[PDB]
RNA sequence: GAUGGGGAAGCUCCGUUUCAAAGGCCUGAUUUUAUGCAGGCCACCAUCGAAAGGGAAUCCGGUUAAGAUUCCGGAACCUGG
RNA sequence: GCUUGUGACGGCCCGUGAAAAUCCACAGGAAGGAAUAGUUUUCAUGCCAGGUCGUACUGAUAACCGCAGCAGGUCUCCAAG
RNA sequence: UCUAAGGGUCGGGUACGAUCAACUUAGAACUGGUACGGACAAGGGGAAUCUGACUGUCUAAUUAAAACAUAGCAUUGCGAUGGUCAGAAAGUGAUGUUGACGCAAU
RNA sequence: UUUACUUAUUCAAUGAAGCGGAGCUGGAAUUCAUUUUCCACGUUCUAGCAUUCAAGGUCCCAUUCGGGGCUGAUCCGGGUU
């Protein structure tokens, strides 16, 4: 029986990211002295489009506290920030859109992007065009701060995790129908070779668990076990319910 | 540009062949003003620190 | 001379895709091609190019915005809150 | 209102509009008061502010954009600064301003 | 590569050390409208370029010719 | 006041001398037969004295503190008027309209102002002015 | 795709600046003499990979059985010293 | 007019359409440098040298691939009335 | 074989004149063995049923289709100490220059 | 079994740059003897400029030109975080 498609992807061949044009990797300034005792000013020098990315990047330059030289970063531009704006990054920094601040130093309800899970991880949560996280409370002893991620999951991280005030630019990108195959084609052209998708049900059995049969059909329950095994896992993996979600969602 | 005399690679004001002149005009005012305001900032909050 | 009764800019697509999809695109297209007021010098000269990048003909300021509109409801109301929350920490 | 005063001036006094020419006026010390629109950049502002102190000239920060300042002075274009040289009947020169 | 007109400057080339050869060319040409006139070009082969000097005037040229360095190596025509 | 009067310090804002500090010595508020614009006659400092330090001994100090002047007919619209101000009297005369026209006269004026400007830099007098404006 | 490394019985596999003590430039100090040391930097980390990508600089006339932007003639231009 | 080069514009994008060598410039001002004579080779002129391998022809209904002088295949530029 | 309309370029005290250069388009006569896009070039049309929406894809060498794909719709997994996938192993790898407006699976 | 430790083991970050402890100074504090303490302890109108062990102060070399110490910049532990 053939190795099925989702196993092929993992060896990375034709499947690696299409990376040539990307601006570089977006990430918060390293968490040095300045940024964790005081604050430090930069200028957003240019907000610029990263290929295969939802949202704009924002080239933002600073001085090097230790050497005479400019050091620049790549920020995912939060909506509203602009060329020439000044950015402040540090514990003791003000609470405006664009600035980056430790989740401790912002009151509940603040709305921040590109927030790191562990302090200094140069930023992990909420980076997609549109997304953000709201702080939903603090526990001063063992400095934690609780947030609600884009998914709706709540999660509770260190007060020193730096976030950046605001939401991520280019929002609403997904309200626009792609309309034709070509746009999806050109979309994926700059991400990775994952389009278009042949249904497992159009293949022969060599090819897929869904393969073959005299009509197209899945033949057995397509909800597959967590403890399935590579070559089995295709369909609705670990699915704990299934069917048209009738009723208002939204976690409590 | 290395087969061609220095005058071809500049104009005569500060930042010759480098910034756009209307852009140096700007540097200058800003330079001047931000520096002047520094004095006010120094001496205004200097006042505070005897009356507070 | 009124040129189309209703498909507007969406005429290029002609008959394909279906009235409803065309209807949706037409909206955000009108949104994204439109020419906006600039916060900074106050001339309506902010046009898009690249999603979320809005930049200004004269005075050359580029603003990061929504993917098809300059400002976004969410981002506005966030701006709004950050005001509110900031002020709580001046007085 | 402040607009109302300004509109009094504009219908009976003497005034110039725009950055280049209110500087002519500041140099001459002809200016009695200069009015500055919100969105006008800080360099421009701080520059006027300086010419302003030097000529010993009070300054009003119109809490409106250049678009409306143009409306204020009753002009179909925009203005980022006004300069009063002669106040008509209006009390802008010697009121709250 | 170089055309010259300072009859002073010229002479200073002809006595310029690196300058072995020279060469005079003569040209029938027409003047303004009708007539012809005898143009003469004075070519000095320097090391890095050939300097040429046109004397449109016949007289001006003949005199200029005896002026040529006795030790120069003129190619006549 | 018409603050471009007889002693005001300004910074050149356009052209070669752009960025350099000056002193108005005589203003021609409105007009010339030539210079159709409001313009000033400034003498100013082109090559500033280089910062001097304890380490600097004897002749280098003398060397470091040389000043190089210049004199300019200049449009008002190219000066940033300053709050500061420097006494002009020793080269009142030497900087005139008649100073310009003929180079020789210009060269002399600069000699004079140079002697003036250098004496003045020693012993504090008018500080700031002898210090470069960085931008 | 070498390298300190890490796997592997092993042929070898992985890593590519990577948990590595990873190197050479400017000239001064020599006037025993040729290069030891006097500064100060730069921490940049191999290498291969395009006869369509990047890229110092040449043209015209003449010429052979068969070569020519390569010869000859003339007239240039670039790079280094 | 045709080919082609180029310009100032304009349309499109959930697509916004390489890298590095290399070259220049500016900010800086270490430092060096004159009247009994100094500084200057980014102005001109002048001197020397420029290695190594490829360079013929075919490129196709006969010089390549299809057992072949095979009606197949096999990337391009110039283009008159 | 005629007719009409559509342009350039110059001087005028602080209404025009003079020439230069163009195939387009409409109108009117005459004329022929009624022929004339004279060769060349160049859509057959209509009314329905079944079926796939469309443009695109494939069985090189018997199947081009109604099959594949697509946009759209819906479901599932996952907050990185992670989901899915690679490897004999590992101080190993793909997604990942990535972060739910995301990646993965139907 | 719970929960605590940090040196094994494990994860990240950085040209292992400012860690932990004490002291200075400000100042809230209310003084129940006098300090028991708690925080602070150089940067936010502006698309400028920020580099040569740093200027200053002070101490030496034996004054020449150069150059060095200390301070500026508080102590103590070498646990990079
Ligand atoms: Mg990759
Ligand atoms: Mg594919
Ligand atoms: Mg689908
Ligand atoms: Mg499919
Ligand atoms: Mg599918
Ligand atoms: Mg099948
Ligand atoms: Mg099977
Ligand atoms: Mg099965
Ligand atoms: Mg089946
Ligand atoms: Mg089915
Ligand atoms: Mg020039
Ligand atoms: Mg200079
Ligand atoms: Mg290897
Ligand atoms: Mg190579
Ligand atoms: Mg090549
Ligand atoms: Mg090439
Ligand atoms: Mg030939
Ligand atoms: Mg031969
Ligand atoms: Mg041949
Ligand atoms: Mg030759
Ligand atoms: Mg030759
Ligand atoms: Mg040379
Ligand atoms: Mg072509
Ligand atoms: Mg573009
Ligand atoms: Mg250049
Ligand atoms: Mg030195
Ligand atoms: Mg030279
Ligand atoms: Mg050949
Ligand atoms: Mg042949
Ligand atoms: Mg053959
Ligand atoms: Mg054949
Ligand atoms: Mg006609
Ligand atoms: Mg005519
Ligand atoms: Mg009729
Ligand atoms: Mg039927
Ligand atoms: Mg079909
Ligand atoms: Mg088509
Ligand atoms: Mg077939
Ligand atoms: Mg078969
Ligand atoms: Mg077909
Ligand atoms: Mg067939
Ligand atoms: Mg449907
Ligand atoms: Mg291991
Ligand atoms: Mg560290
Ligand atoms: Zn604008």
């Amino acid at each position: 029986g053939r190795v099925i498609r989702n196993q092929r992807k993992g060896a990375g061949s034709i499947f690696t990211s299409h990376t040539r044009l990307r601006q570089g990797a977006a990430k918060l300034r390293t968490l040095d002295y300045a940024e964790r005792h005081g604050y430090i000013r930069g200028i957003v020098k240019q907000i610029v489009h990263d290929s295969g990315r939802g949202a704009p990047l924002a080239k933002v330059v600073f001085r090097d506290p230790y050497k005479y030289r400019l050091r620049e970063e790549i920020f995912i531009a939060n909506e509203g920030v602009h060329t020439g704006q000044f950015i402040y990054a540090g514990k003791k920094a003000s609470l405006n859109v664009g600035n980056v601040l430790p989740l401790g130093s912002v009151p509940e309800g603040t709305i921040v992007s590109n927030v790191e899970e562990k302090p200094g991880d140069r930023g992990a949560l909420a980076r997609a065009s549109g997304n953000y996280v709201i702080i939903i409370g603090h526990n001063p002893d063992e400095n934690k701060t609780r947030v609600r991620l884009p998914s709706g999951a709540k999660k509770v991280i260190s007060s020193d995790a730096r976030g950046v005030i605001g939401v991520i630019a280019g929002g609403g990108r997904v309200d626009k129908p792609l309309l034709k195959a070509g746009r999806a084609f050109h979309k994926y052209r700059l991400k990775r070779n994952s389009w278009p998708k042949t249904r497992g049900v159009a293949m022969n059995p060599v090819d897929h668990p869904h393969g073959g049969g005299n009509h197209q059909h899945i033949g057995k329950a397509s909800t597959i076990s967590r403890g399935a095994v590579s070559g089995q896992k295709a369909g609705l993996i670990a699915a704990r319910r299934t069917g048209l979600l009738r009723g208002s969602q939204k976690t409590q | 540009y290395a087969t061609v005399s220095k005058t071809h690679k500049t104009v005569s004001r500060a930042y010759g062949g480098s910034r756009c002149a209307n852009c140096v005009k700007e540097r200058i005012i800003r330079a001047f003003l931000i520096e002047e305001q520094k004095i006010v900032k120094k001496v205004v909050k200097e006042q505070t620190e005897a009356a507070k | 001379a009124k040129r189309t009764k209703k498909v507007g800019i969406t005429g290029k697509y002609g008959v394909r895709y279906g009235s409803s999809l065309r209807r949706q695109v037409k909206k955000l297209e009108i949104q994204q091609h439109a020419r906006y007021d600039c916060s900074f010098c106050g001339k309506k000269t902010v046009k898009r190019g690249a999603a979320g990048i809005w930049t200004c003909s004269c005075c050359k300021k580029t603003v990061a915005g929504g993917a098809y509109t300059v400002s976004t409801a969410a981002a506005a109301t966030v701006r709004s809150t950050i005001r509110r929350l900031r002020e709580m920490v001046e007085a | 209102s402040i607009n109302q005063k300004l509109a009094l001036v504009i219908k009976s006094g003497k005034y110039t509009l725009g950055y280049k020419s209110t500087v002519k006026s500041l140099r001459q010390g002809k200016s009695k008061l200069i009015i500055i629109a919100a969105n006008t950049p800080v360099l421009r502002k701080s520059e006027l502010e300086y010419y302003a102190m030097l000529s010993k000239t009070k300054v009003y920060y119109f809490q409106g954009g250049n678009n409306e300042l143009g409306t204020a002075v009753g002009k179909l274009f925009r203005v980022g600064v006004v300069s009063i040289l002669e106040a008509g009947d209006s009390d802008i020169l010697t009121t709250l301003a | 590569a170089r055309e010259i007109t300072d009859i002073k400057q010229f002479l200073e080339l002809t006595r310029r050390a690196d300058v072995k050869t020279a060469t005079v060319k003569i040209n029938k040409k027409l003047n303004k409208a009708g007539k012809p006139f005898r143009q003469t070009k004075f070519k000095v082969r320097g090391s890095s370029s050939l300097y040429t000097l046109v004397i449109n005037d016949a007289g001006k040229a003949k005199k200029l010719i005896q002026s040529l360095p006795p030790t120069l190596k003129v190619n006549r025509l | 006041a018409k603050f471009l009067k007889a002693g005001k310090v300004a910074v050149v804002v356009r052209g070669r001398y752009a960025g350099k500090k000056v002193v108005i010595v005589k203003p021609h508020d409105e007009g010339s037969k030539s210079h159709p614009f409001g313009h000033a006659l400034v003498a100013g400092i082109e090559r500033y004295p280089l910062k001097v330090t304890k380490k600097h001994g004897a002749k280098k100090v003398a060397k470091r503190t040389k000043i190089k002047p210049f004199i300019k007919v200049v449009n008002y619209n190219h000066l940033l008027p300053t709050r500061y101000t420097l006494d002009v009297e020793a080269f009142k005369s030497v900087v005139s309209t008649e100073t310009f026209e003929q180079p020789s006269q210009r060269e002399e004026a600069k000699k004079v102002v140079k002697k003036a400007f250098e004496e003045r830099h020693q012993a504090g007098k008018n500080q700031w002015f002898f210090s470069k404006l960085r931008f």
